């Protein structure tokens, strides 16, 4: 049992402690891990390799699931709407909450006993690992629902299944639009971008649209975004009393601090008008998550810097400088060189002492320690990953919102006005949201603009 | 595959139509570059005591986010130009393309 106990032994990899540990005094303890699951279990042919329960597409499938019986339980299947299912037994604020899970051995109902909310069921299990995680969710669920209730007034021929499948592209299309127009220059900056994700063209079918495994753990530079508490605003963008900042330590799995401690308005208020924790060199990932990460409901606090390192040995994944080569990047071999590279000996020393040779720096380690790109989140090493498989992704999507035959021309035009921040006006009680672009703006009430500013998504060519 | 179709599956089956599992769920990650592993093909480095890797020994995860990830949480650098909901979006949509399954307990 990984949980439990410390012996190595398949399927766990337990990660061991050092000596004078901050926090974790007895060395026969450990950090529970089990291995991910190997695509050939058993072989001796084989090269392990991991799998993938996700769809790779951008397609909203955390929404909506990537497989068919989980698809189906998500939906609403009352009548004939197209709508997803919502929470029968609470609201917020007379809208739509996810729908609880029935799992064997939730985690959420161990966050508080007195409160018995249980986790939430979406497309992804793990919409109830922190409270602005499922605030998302909501919304999007929200979302579908405006859409499928708009198209049904639109169009009263239509059936269920179509009003389902309709709403669901055009929320797909939302997500990609968001990601690709918004988020991902402010990750990558603009040279990366210009360099990894040109303009579109259309649809290349030799293009692989998988996720690399790397990724999986590249795509973790987020981690060091990550502030320790979860901020919660009032109507007037001021701390909402009398617990406006949580330790994030007391809100994973804390789906009852969505249901009964005000919905989530004040999360998605706390989340526009704070700022993201900034990487830097010597600050890189915060306590919550590195002492503290999950400990109400397991047997010890996880450390998830730690367990990216070990995940990324787990997979197999090469070295800081395989990485590097792969990319195109110049290789240090000697502390000096990867000072030049860090801009930083303080740091390249440190490394050294750990792994011996930038041969051997994990690739999350590595990665998180670079300089960051001018305008972007992420130095070159991550950069160069993240562009390449977001290229992919787009260029190898035969649903890509763009691709001719997806949408109409005129569907197009109309969908190229959405924002997050008009989501948000559309689908919750906020009546005040960030300026474009959402991911930047950060300072109430500098940044931020009335709800009847924003355009909303015209439906009219939608209607048949 | 259908030779005309109107939506995504939900599995992600039949987008690629040459090569309809690519991006579907349930498979194998592509990899970029080939694994290293401690025994060439299954062991995690660090899986045995002793054992190098590249010349030099595998430093523990957790040693190394002591001496390098840990910081004084006072010394936090909000920044100037991202929300937190540059954060978040990026956990929805890591949460949209992967997840990577483990057995359980
Ligand atoms: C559709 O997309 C595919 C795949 O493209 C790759 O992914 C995209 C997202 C994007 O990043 C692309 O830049 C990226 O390549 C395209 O097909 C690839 O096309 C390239 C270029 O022709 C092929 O690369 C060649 O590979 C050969 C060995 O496998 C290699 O010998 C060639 O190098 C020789 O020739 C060059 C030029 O003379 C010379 O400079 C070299 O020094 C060497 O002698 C060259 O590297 C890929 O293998 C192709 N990949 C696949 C899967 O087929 C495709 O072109 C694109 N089509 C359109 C219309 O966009
Ligand atoms: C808002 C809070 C965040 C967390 C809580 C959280 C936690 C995890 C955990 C526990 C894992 C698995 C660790 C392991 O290897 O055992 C995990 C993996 C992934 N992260 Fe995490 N993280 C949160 C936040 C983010 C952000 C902001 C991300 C990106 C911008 C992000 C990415 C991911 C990815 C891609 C993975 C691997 C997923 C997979 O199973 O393939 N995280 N994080
Ligand atoms: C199905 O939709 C109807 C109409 O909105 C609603 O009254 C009912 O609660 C929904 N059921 C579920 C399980 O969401
Ligand atoms: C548990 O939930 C209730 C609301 O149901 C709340 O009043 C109580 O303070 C919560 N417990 C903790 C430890 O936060
Ligand atoms: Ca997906
Ligand atoms: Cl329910
Ligand atoms: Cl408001
Ligand atoms: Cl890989």
């Amino acid at each position: 049992n990984c949980e439990t106990s410390c012996v190595q032994q398949p399927p766990c990899f337990p990660l061991k402690i050092p000596p004078n540990d901050p926090r974790i005094k007895n060395q026969a303890d450990c950090i529970p891990f089990f291995r991910s699951c190997p695509a050939c279990p058993g072989s001796n042919i084989t090269i392990r390799n991991q799998i993938n329960a996700l769809t790779s597409f951008v397609d909203a499938s955390m929404v909506y699931g990537s497989e068919e019986p989980l698809a189906r339980n998500l939906r609403n299947m009352s009548n004939q709407l197209g709508l997803l299912a919502v929470n029968q037994r609470f609201q917020d604020n007379g809208r739509a909450l996810l729908p609880f899970d029935n799992l064997h051995d939730d985690p959420c109902l161990l966050t508080n006993r007195s409160a018995r909310i249980p986790c939430f069921l979406a497309g992804d299990t793990r919409s109830s690992e922190m409270p602005e995680l499922t605030s998302m969710h909501t919304l999007l669920l929200r979302e579908h629902n405006r859409l499928a209730t708009e198209l049904k007034s639109l169009n009263p021929r239509w059936d269920g299944e179509r009003l389902y499948q309709e709403a669901r592209k055009i929320v797909g299309a939302m997500v990609q639009i968001i990601t690709y127009r918004d988020y991902l220059p402010l990750v990558l900056g603009p040279t990366a971008m210009r360099k990894y994700l040109p303009t579109y063209r259309s649809y290349n079918d030799s293009v692989d649209p998988r996720i690399a495994n790397v990724f999986t753990n590249a795509f973790r530079y987020g981690h060091t975004l990550i502030q320790p508490f979860m901020f919660r605003l009032d109507n007037r963008y001021q701390p909402m009393e009398p617990n406006p900042r949580v330790p994030l330590s007391r809100v994973f799995f804390a789906s009852w601090r969505v249901v009964l401690e005000g919905g989530i308005d004040p999360i998605l208020r706390g989340l526009m008008a704070t700022p993201a924790k900034l990487n830097r060199q010597n600050q890189i990932a915060v306590d919550e998550i590195r002492e503290r990460l999950f400990e109400q409901v397991m047997r010890i606090g996880l450390d998830l810097p730690a367990l990216n390192m070990q995940r990324s040995r787990d997979h197999g994944l090469p070295g800081y400088n395989a990485w590097r080569r792969f990319c195109g990047l110049p290789q240090p071999e000697t502390v000096g060189q990867l000072g030049t590279v860090l801009r930083n000996l303080k740091l390249a020393r440190k490394l050294m002492e750990q792994y011996g040779t930038p041969n051997n720096i994990d690739i999350w380690m590595g990665g998180v320690s670079e300089p960051l790109k001018r305008k972007g989140r992420v130095g070159p090493l991550l950069a160069c990953i993240i562009g390449t498989q977001f290229r992919k992704l787009r260029d190898g999507d035969r649903f890509w919102w763009e691709n001719e035959g997806v949408f109409s021309m005129q569907q197009r035009q109309a969908l190229a006005q959405i924002s997050l921040p008009r989501i948000i006006c559309d689908n919750t009680g906020i009546t005040t949201v960030s300026k474009n672009n959402i991911f930047m703006s950060n300072s109430y009430p500098r940044d931020f603009v009335n709800c009847s500013t924003l355009p909303a998504l015209n439906l009219a060519s939608w209607r048949e | 595959c259908p030779e005309q179709d109107k939506y995504r599956t939900i599995t992600g089956m039949c987008n690629n139509r040459r090569s309809p599992t690519l991006g579907a769920s349930n498979r194998a990650f592509v990899r970029w570059l080939p694994a290293e592993y401690e025994d060439g093909f299954s062991l995690p480095y660090g899986w045995t005591p002793g054992v190098k890797r590249n010349g030099f020994p595998v430093a523990l995860a957790r040693a190394v986010s002591n001496e390098i990830v840990r910081f004084p949480t006072d010394q936090l650098t909000p920044d100037q130009e991202r929300s937190l909901m540059f954060m978040q979006w990026g956990q929805l949509l890591d949460h949209d393309l992967d997840f990577t399954p483990e057995p359980a307990a």
